[PDB]
């Protein structure tokens, strides 16, 4: 009956935090770290260019199938515009960000220990040029992906349940 | 009605109940159950002429649960066959 | 954090896929069968998912109850083990 | 809203919200430059008084230049 | 019976009291003399 | 000595006393209100003398017009008398209304003087009656007043027959008190007297009992 | 163990302390000095546990408390009674019940209050009645006056003994704290006893005396020529007339032949057709059943016998891995604390009353209540109401609980400890769920409002335009209304005529009930109340939780339950404390249960209740605008609040004038209001220092200084008036309308 699971984080009870099953999980830690956030070795540059693939593929079809022009005959285009707009809109963002968190000479601010203790080099992305090369990265991969569904939906037949 | 099925369960149902009470089978006032369902002996300030322990305590809730046990089975008996 | 937060045993699935299966079967036309059937008659199935069933379907009724007893079943059992070895009792 | 209701609630309430922005995964990557509080007092007084107002002028000047528009007369 | 006397003599029982008083003899006035508007004198 | 526990405080020292109590109504530790320890016993003796009162009365008429003695107008049940007009009703001098102030009347002089005397022992017998003051001061135990009128043989001069006298007295108020109860319940069960109820369970004692009158 | 524990004469009876006002407190017994005085007094008065330190005092002032609110309801019930035995038309309207409208009030000819006693019928004038008490009265098998004013008198003696009983156990014979403590009797004896006999009583009564009389009314004998209640039990004869089952006594009681009384123990779903009520045999049979579990319900907790279950050991029994300690510890809270009881109860009493007013919407139990509409709106709204506030009330003094009675040393790693130790995610994950809910309904609606002003409906989400259907609440209407075919078999007919599957009942030209159809609108309404209700739990939850601590104030709980700020540092403190959060709580139920009555009676009048003539053609009151109109919040400014409001702004001059009257009295006191919750304090003192200037240029000043109200204070009176402004403008919007068109 002394069998417990939550438990505080990583064993300090004063830490804001409690370690649970949602939180480390050998299947849930293993996804967050394989996640191109998370690799804090790899270049920023191919992490942006991957999120931007994904999050632009993703939002070619909410903007498709509704809006002011899904039912006429150019509502894919028009969904496609969209999603791109949005992509630029984002990617100012994350320029007019980058500007104003990280200066040109902070060694980097993300943590530098792991749970285990072990000293790790900081992750570049925490940088002015990191944040840069991570922004042009995720404008390059999100217009690319925006590009790529709308050929699989449209220039392409391609069926599909709800298309 | 004597010799009725319906005579026949019910007296059946109580019969056993009080058998199962007297008897260690089953729980009353001085044989409490645990989380387990064990069966631990209980000391309670009853005095009985039953040198096992059966009170008429014991003898009201065994008759009780009887009835209700018969009740139900001669009811569903009724409905199904 | 223990790796194996869920003390891993495996083998409640078993038991508890037998002890649903055995009392569900027992019924006339009633329990898993349904379930089963429906499984089989799928539709249109020569391809890929013919359409959802509608509303008006005893399906969705007989699978909420099946896979309901099911969850019970394997959580009850999932308790059971592990809680007598635990003492609880 | 900002009349009736002051600031100790809204303040706690941020406070709640601060710790779970610091514990998310995949937002921790991007941090506030300026710590989040509630409004003043005397902030929350003129953002209540100004909400007020122009609501009470755009209610007014709508239901006057309709009644009045519709008949012309 | 002084205690009596003296919790009869508080505030809320004594308003209660003159107001029941007041507002009785007005009732009374108006069922004898309705529909005043102006007076007469 | 019978029934269930010795609960500790009933010693044996009462008349009847058999140390039965289930539900500990006379335990001394918190014992306020109509739950005293004092009147738990008095109450007992009184509602058991009505009671054997009101057996013997209920049961009387219907025998004496069996055999004889009285007028078969006056042989009806005890529950044809008056007491239940929807059930029946018989005409005397008086409307039963009137009836029941004028007892009502008696019966609070005579109540409201018993229970000033149970709340203050010596009294009853120092202000003036009518005369009478003299034999109603109650000697000693409120239940037993006895003197010259209460106790007006003489019997209990010793107290050891005076112990048999009050446990006599016990048994018969409360087998009085049982078989009144059970008046009422064959009354609403079978609508005729309890002397027809025992002739009937003594013609056919099998085909006569609580079981064949479930249905009324 | 468990034994009757008293004090004989704990407390003198006496006038001495009539005189002494602030008598109960220690710092309130001196006299008073300021104005604030007299509102700490009233404000004090039950608020026993603030007086005194040991529990057994508080038990009794609360035992008696409970007795004399007891006498008060008698007093209220033998009123009612009485005042519809001699200034009602209850005889003419059992003679003709779908055409003269009830009434129980009679108003004085004075000041020209003639013109509110109206012609409701019958050879009668006065105020028409909305509280149902004529329905339940026939359905109780009352036929003349004489048994109500019966009744009345019998109220009035009870009342007497309620009082006298509180009088006796305070100063008489007081219980001591041991006779309170004991949970598993009290359980025992109140579940069995109070439940289970109370409701074999009734069934009884329904048995033997309300199925002959309501069966004679419905077949069409004249309530005078129906025979009195008691020729039914000392002739059988007629009984068995009505119910031939009767002739054969309890015999198959006794041998289980229980199928022979099938014929008034039915179990048949549906309402009476001819007045549009729940059969009164399937009432016999289930408050008869529910006497038997209630009975069967009272014998399980342990006492002087042995037998029984422990509450303690079976609270300490469920834990486990995720929990620590689990239900460990809650025995004592539960045993030592009255408001942690109090909280608990107050919230199931408020739950069961909203699902008092949902059920009794549903099904009406009453005959000739479903065709009545100004009952049923007006029965709906008032338990709705009722249940919202003892709701609140729940987590208000939950929340006294957690700051006062709870004690850390007791709950170390129970369920009360690790639900304070991860507060910051429960409110975190709230705040995400209310700004979602929030977002997706309420941003519908007014993308809906864009949407139509732009002259794009094709745009809209409604039932021709982008659809949002209930698809889980149209299945559960379908599987509901299919069951008396195959998951309740012995059923006749379904539960309610709400669900999909049934027929309409009408009752004098008028629907009683009919299906439900469930679209679009509704999806989006329901959503509405979800937002509402979860918003309405977040502020109630984070009062309770960081009641006495948090990062902004660490030592919370030294400063007490009911304290205004801690100054105006840390950016500002205000209204920090569990009261203000029960304060905001009040005006967010307050919205919450406005959105549900309006939903209620626009969806009602819409496709519910309605006209219907010869060949079966139904005619709504509002002819089934509900779905079109309910999806913009123009639609609800025009189609339901200005096109309804029509009757009370035109009730003057005629016996609806009153209506009109409070309605704007109403809208008045809800404006007053606002000036309290505006403002503070610190102003209305100075002001009130220039005036006390200007009464001391006269030697005319006070002896008792005047101040202005407390901050608290201010925040109560305006919450108060605000509250009673609302729903009395609400109360007689409703009134007025649904009488006129009812
Ligand atoms: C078959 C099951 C059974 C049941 C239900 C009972 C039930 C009872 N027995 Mg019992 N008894 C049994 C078997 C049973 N006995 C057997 C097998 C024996 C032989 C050893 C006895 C020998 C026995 C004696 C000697 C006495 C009882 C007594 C009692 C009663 C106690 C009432 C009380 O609290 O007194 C208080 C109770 C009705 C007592 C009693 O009062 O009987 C009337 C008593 O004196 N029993
Ligand atoms: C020989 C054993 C036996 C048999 C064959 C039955 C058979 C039946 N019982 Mg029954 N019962 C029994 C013993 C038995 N009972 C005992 C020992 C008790 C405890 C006293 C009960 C208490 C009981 C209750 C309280 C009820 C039944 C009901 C029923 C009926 C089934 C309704 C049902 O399950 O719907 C399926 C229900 C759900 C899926 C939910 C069925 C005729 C029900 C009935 O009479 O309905 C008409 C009912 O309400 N039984
Ligand atoms: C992996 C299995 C699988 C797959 C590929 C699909 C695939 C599909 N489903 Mg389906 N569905 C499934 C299992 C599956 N379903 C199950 C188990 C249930 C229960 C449903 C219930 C369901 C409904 C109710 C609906 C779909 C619909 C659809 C289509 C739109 C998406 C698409 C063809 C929709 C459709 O196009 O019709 C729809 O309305 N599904
Ligand atoms: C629905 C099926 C079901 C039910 C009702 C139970 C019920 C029970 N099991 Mg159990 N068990 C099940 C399936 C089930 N089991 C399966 C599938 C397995 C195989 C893994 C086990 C293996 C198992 C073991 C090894 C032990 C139990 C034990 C128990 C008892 C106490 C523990 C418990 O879970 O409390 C159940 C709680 C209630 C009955 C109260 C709920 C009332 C609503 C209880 C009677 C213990 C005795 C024990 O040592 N069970
Ligand atoms: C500033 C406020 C104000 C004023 C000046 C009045 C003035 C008046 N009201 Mg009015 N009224 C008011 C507010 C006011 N009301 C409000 C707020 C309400 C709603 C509650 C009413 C409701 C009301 C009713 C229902 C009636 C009046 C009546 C009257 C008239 C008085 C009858 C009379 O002479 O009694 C005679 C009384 C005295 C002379 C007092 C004598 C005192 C001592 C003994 C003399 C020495 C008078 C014109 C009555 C009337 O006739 O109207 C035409 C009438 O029936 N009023
Ligand atoms: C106590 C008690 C009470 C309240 C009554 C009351 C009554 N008795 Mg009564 N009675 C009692 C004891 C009591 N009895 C006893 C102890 C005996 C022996 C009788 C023998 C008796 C007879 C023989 C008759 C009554 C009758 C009556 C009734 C009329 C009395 C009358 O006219 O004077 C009245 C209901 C008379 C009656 O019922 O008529 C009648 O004839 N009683
Ligand atoms: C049966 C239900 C019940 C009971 C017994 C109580 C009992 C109590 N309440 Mg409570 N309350 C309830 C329901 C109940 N409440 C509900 C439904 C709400 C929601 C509105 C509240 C909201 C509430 C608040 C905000 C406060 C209390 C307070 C109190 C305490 C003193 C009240 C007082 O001084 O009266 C005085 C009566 C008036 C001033 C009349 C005004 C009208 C007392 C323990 C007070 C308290 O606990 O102080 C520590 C307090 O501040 N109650
Ligand atoms: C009808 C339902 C019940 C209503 C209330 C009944 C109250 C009965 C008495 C209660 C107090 C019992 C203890 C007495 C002792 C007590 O209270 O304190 C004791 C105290 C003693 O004062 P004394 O000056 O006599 O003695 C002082 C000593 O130091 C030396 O003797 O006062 C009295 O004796 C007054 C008793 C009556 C006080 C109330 C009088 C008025 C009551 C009725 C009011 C309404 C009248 C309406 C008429 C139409
Ligand atoms: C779903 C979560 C679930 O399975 O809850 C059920 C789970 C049950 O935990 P245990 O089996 O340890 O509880 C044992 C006893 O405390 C039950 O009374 O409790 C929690 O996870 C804590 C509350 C989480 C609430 C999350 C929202
Ligand atoms: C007073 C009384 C009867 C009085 C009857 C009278 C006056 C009758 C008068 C008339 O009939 C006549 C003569 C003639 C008629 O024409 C008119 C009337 C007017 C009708 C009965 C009392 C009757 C009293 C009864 C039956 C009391 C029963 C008590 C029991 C069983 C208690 C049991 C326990 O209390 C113990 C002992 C110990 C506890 O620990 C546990 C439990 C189990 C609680
Ligand atoms: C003395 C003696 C003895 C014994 C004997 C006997 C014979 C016994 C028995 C006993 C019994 C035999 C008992 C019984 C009881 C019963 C009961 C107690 C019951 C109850 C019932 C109920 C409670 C029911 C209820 C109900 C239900 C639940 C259903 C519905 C209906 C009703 C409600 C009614 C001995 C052997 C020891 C020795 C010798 C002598």
């Amino acid at each position: 009956e002394k069998y417990q699971v939550i438990e505080p984080l990583n064993g300090d009870p004063f830490i804001g935090g409690f370690e649970t099953p949602v939180t480390s999980s050998p299947l849930i830690a293993w996804y967050l770290s394989n996640l191109p956030a998370y690799r804090t070795a790899v270049a920023p540059l191919l992490r942006g260019v991957e999120i931007g693939l994904a999050h632009g593929y993703l939002l070619v079809g909410p903007f498709v199938l509704t809006g002011p022009l899904r039912n006429s005959a150019v509502r894919g285009e028009a969904g496609s515009l969209a999603a791109a707009g949005l992509v630029t809109i984002l990617t100012m963002c994350l320029t007019i960000y980058g500007i104003a968190s990280f200066k040109e000479g902070e060694p980097s601010k993300a943590p530098s220990l792991t749970l285990t203790g072990r000293q790790k080099d900081a992750d570049k992305l925490q940088t002015a040029e990191g944040w840069a090369s991570f922004t042009g990265g995720w404008f390059f991969g999100g217009l690319s992906g925006v590009a790529w569904a709308y050929i699989l939906l449209y220039v392409l037949n391609l069926p599909y349940p709800v298309k | 009605y004597i010799g009725s099925s319906t005579n026949l369960i019910m007296v059946a149902s109580t019969t056993l109940m009080l058998f199962a009470g007297r008897f260690g089978l089953a729980p009353s006032a001085n044989r409490k159950s645990t989380a387990g369902l064990k069966l631990v002996d209980r000391d309670s300030g009853l005095q009985t002429g039953d040198p096992a322990g059966f009170t008429a305590t014991d003898t009201l809730a065994c008759g009780a649960l009887g009835h209700v046990i018969g009740v139900g089975i001669v009811l569903g008996l009724k409905a199904t066959a | 954090f223990n790796r194996d937060w869920l003390r891993k045993d495996l083998s409640v699935i078993g038991f508890g896929l037998i002890g649903w299966l055995a009392p569900s079967s027992l019924p006339v036309i009633n329990g898993n069968s349904l379930t089963g059937l429906f499984l089989g008659s799928i539709g249109p199935e020569l391809a890929h998912f013919p359409t959802g069933p509608a509303l008006t379907s005893p399906f969705w009724l007989w699978m909420v109850t099946w896979h309901v007893g099911l969850f019970i079943v394997l959580t009850l059992g999932q308790i059971g083990f592990k809680g007598r070895q635990d003492g609880y009792w | 809203m900002f009349l009736i209701s002051w600031r100790g609630y809204w303040q706690e309430l941020i406070e709640t919200l601060a710790w779970a922005h610091e514990r998310t995964p995949l937002a921790n990557l991007v941090r506030w430059k300026d710590k989040p509080v509630a409004l003043s007092i005397v902030q929350a007084r003129l953002v209540g008084l100004a909400h007020f107002s122009v609501g009470y002028i755009f209610t007014y000047a709508a239901f006057l230049i309709a009644s009045t528009s519709g008949k012309f007369g | 019976m002084q205690d009596v006397k003296t919790y009869l003599s508080t505030a809320p029982v004594l308003a209660t009291l003159w107001f029941g008083f007041l507002a009785g003899l007005l009732i009374e006035i108006n069922r004898f003399f309705p529909d005043a508007l102006v007076l007469p004198l | 000595f019978a029934s269930k526990q010795s609960l500790s405080y009933l010693d044996g020292t009462l008349p009847g006393d058999y140390g039965f109590d289930p539900l500990g109504l006379m335990d001394p530790e918190g014992a306020g209100g109509f739950i005293d320890p004092q009147w738990l016993p008095y109450a007992e003796i009184i509602n058991g003398r009505f009671a054997m009162l009101g057996a013997a009365g209920a049961i009387a008429p219907e025998v004496l017009g069996r055999i004889g003695l009285i007028p078969q107008e006056t042989a009806i049940p005890w529950f044809q008398s008056g007491v239940i007009p929807p059930v029946g009703n018989y005409s005397y001098w008086a409307d039963p209304y009137t009836l029941f102030v004028l007892e009502m009347a008696l019966m609070g002089f005579a109540e409201h003087r018993r229970a000033q005397d149970y709340y203050k022992p010596g009294s009853m017998g120092k202000q003036y009656f009518l005369g009478l003051e003299k034999f109603l001061g109650g000697s000693g135990n409120p239940a037993y007043p006895g003197g010259p009128i209460f106790n007006f043989l003489g019997f209990g001069k010793n107290e050891k027959e005076l112990q048999e006298l009050k446990v006599k007295e016990v048994k018969n108020g409360r087998l009085a008190m049982m078989a009144v109860l059970g008046y009422f319940t064959q009354a609403i069960f079978t609508g005729v007297g309890p002397f027809q109820n025992l002739l009937d369970h003594l013609a056919d004692p099998v085909h006569n009992n609580v079981l064949t009158n479930l249905k009324i | 163990e468990v034994k009757i524990m008293v004090e004989k004469d704990p407390v003198k009876t006496s006038f001495e302390k009539w005189a002494k006002p602030g008598h109960f407190s220690r710092t309130l017994a001196k006299g008073p000095n300021t104005t604030t005085w007299i509102w700490n007094l009233h404000a004090d008065a039950h608020d026993f546990d603030s007086h005194t330190n040991d529990l057994e005092e508080i038990s009794r002032k609360v035992f008696s408390a409970h007795f004399g609110q007891l006498a008060v309801i008698f007093i209220w019930l033998s009123g009612m009674y009485f005042h519809g035995a001699r200034f009602s038309n209850y005889e003419a309207w059992l003679s003709d019940p779908t055409h003269i409208k009830p009434s129980a009030q009679v108003v004085w000819p004075i000041v020209g209050q003639k013109i509110l006693n109206g012609d409701v019928g019958g050879g009668f004038q006065g105020i028409q009645i909305t509280s149902g008490f004529f329905q339940l009265w026939r359905a109780s098998g009352i036929t003349s006056e004489l048994q109500l004013y019966t009744t009345a008198i019998g109220g009035l003696i009870f009342a007497a003994l309620m009082l006298f009983a509180g009088w006796f156990h305070y100063h008489k014979a007081a219980p001591k704290l041991a006779w309170f403590q004991n949970v598993e009797s009290m359980l025992n004896h109140h579940l069995a006893g109070l439940l289970g006999l109370g409701s074999l009583a009734w069934a009884g009564h329904q048995v033997h005396v309300s199925l002959p009389i309501n069966r004679l009314l419905d077949a069409g004998v004249d309530p005078k020529e129906i025979p009195l209640p008691h020729e039914f039990i000392l002739n059988r004869d007629l009984l068995a007339q009505l119910y031939p089952s009767f002739s054969k006594g309890l015999t198959p009681f006794f041998t289980l032949n229980w199928s022979e009384y099938s014929d008034f123990l039915t179990f048949r779903g549906g309402l009476n057709p001819v007045t549009g009520g729940l059969w009164l045999t399937d009432t016999a049979h289930h408050h008869l059943a529910i006497a038997v579990l209630f009975l069967v319900a009272g014998h399980m907790y342990r006492t002087n016998f042995g037998i029984g279950h422990s509450m303690k050991e079976i609270l300490e029994a469920h834990k486990g891995p995720f929990t620590g300690e689990g239900h460990k510890g809650l025995y004592e809270i539960l045993t030592t604390s009255w408001h942690a009881q109090l909280a608990i109860n107050l919230a199931m009493l408020g739950s069961l009353t909203i699902i008092v007013a949902h059920h009794m919407y549903a099904m009406p139990p009453y005959p000739y209540l479903a065709t009545d509409y100004a009952t049923q709106l007006s029965l709906f709204t008032h338990h709705m109401w009722i249940g919202g506030f003892l709701v609140v009330g729940a987590a208000a003094h939950a929340a006294i609980f957690m700051v006062r009675d709870y004690d850390p040393t007791t709950q170390y790693n129970n369920l009360l400890d690790r639900v304070l130790r991860h507060r910051d995610a429960i409110i975190s994950h709230l705040n995400w769920v209310c700004i979602f809910l929030g977002f997706h309904s309420f941003g519908l609606y007014i993308h809906n409002d864009t949407m139509s002003a732009l002259g794009r409906p094709q745009d809209m989400f409604s039932d021709t335009a982008i659809q949002l259907q209930p698809v889980f609440a149209q299945w559960i209407q379908n599987t509901h209304a299919l069951a008396p075919s195959l998951t309740a078999p012995n059923a006749t007919a379904s539960t309610s005529l709400t669900w999909g599957g049934g027929d309409l009942v009408a009752v004098g030209g008028k629907v009683a009930l009919l299906p439900i159809p469930l679209g679009t609108a509704d999806f989006l309404v329901h959503h509405i109340h979800a937002f509402t209700i979860h918003v309405t739990v977040l502020i109630l939850l984070k009062g309770v939780l960081f009641a006495r601590s948090s990062r902004l104030i660490p030592d919370k709980a030294n400063l007490g339950f009911r304290f205004p700020c801690d100054g105006p540092g840390r950016g500002g403190t205000c209204q920090v404390s569990a009261w203000d959060h029960v304060f905001l709580g009040l005006f967010w139920m307050y919205n919450a249960i406005s959105v549900v009555i309006f939903h209620f009676s626009w969806k009602m009048q819409s496709d519910v209740w309605g006209s219907i003539s010869d060949q079966g053609v139904v005619t709504h009151i509002t002819g089934g605008n509900f779905a079109q109109s309910s999806i913009t919040i123009n639609g609800w400014l025009r189609d339901f609040l200005w096109a309804q409001a029509s009757q009370v702004i035109q009730s003057y001059g005629s016996s609806l004038s009153a209506y009109g009257l409070l309605f704007l009295g109403a809208h008045f006191v809800w404006a007053f209001s606002l000036m309290f919750l505006f403002s503070g304090r610190g102003y209305w003192q100075e002001l009130i220092e220039s005036i006390v200037w200007a009464h001391n240029k006269l030697k005319v000043a006070p002896a008792i200084q005047p101040r202005a109200l407390s901050i608290v204070q201010g925040r109560a009176v305006g919450v108060a008036h605000y509250l009673l402004g609302g729903i009395a403008t609400t109360w007689a919007f409703f009134l007025a309308r649904i009488i006129s068109v009812g």
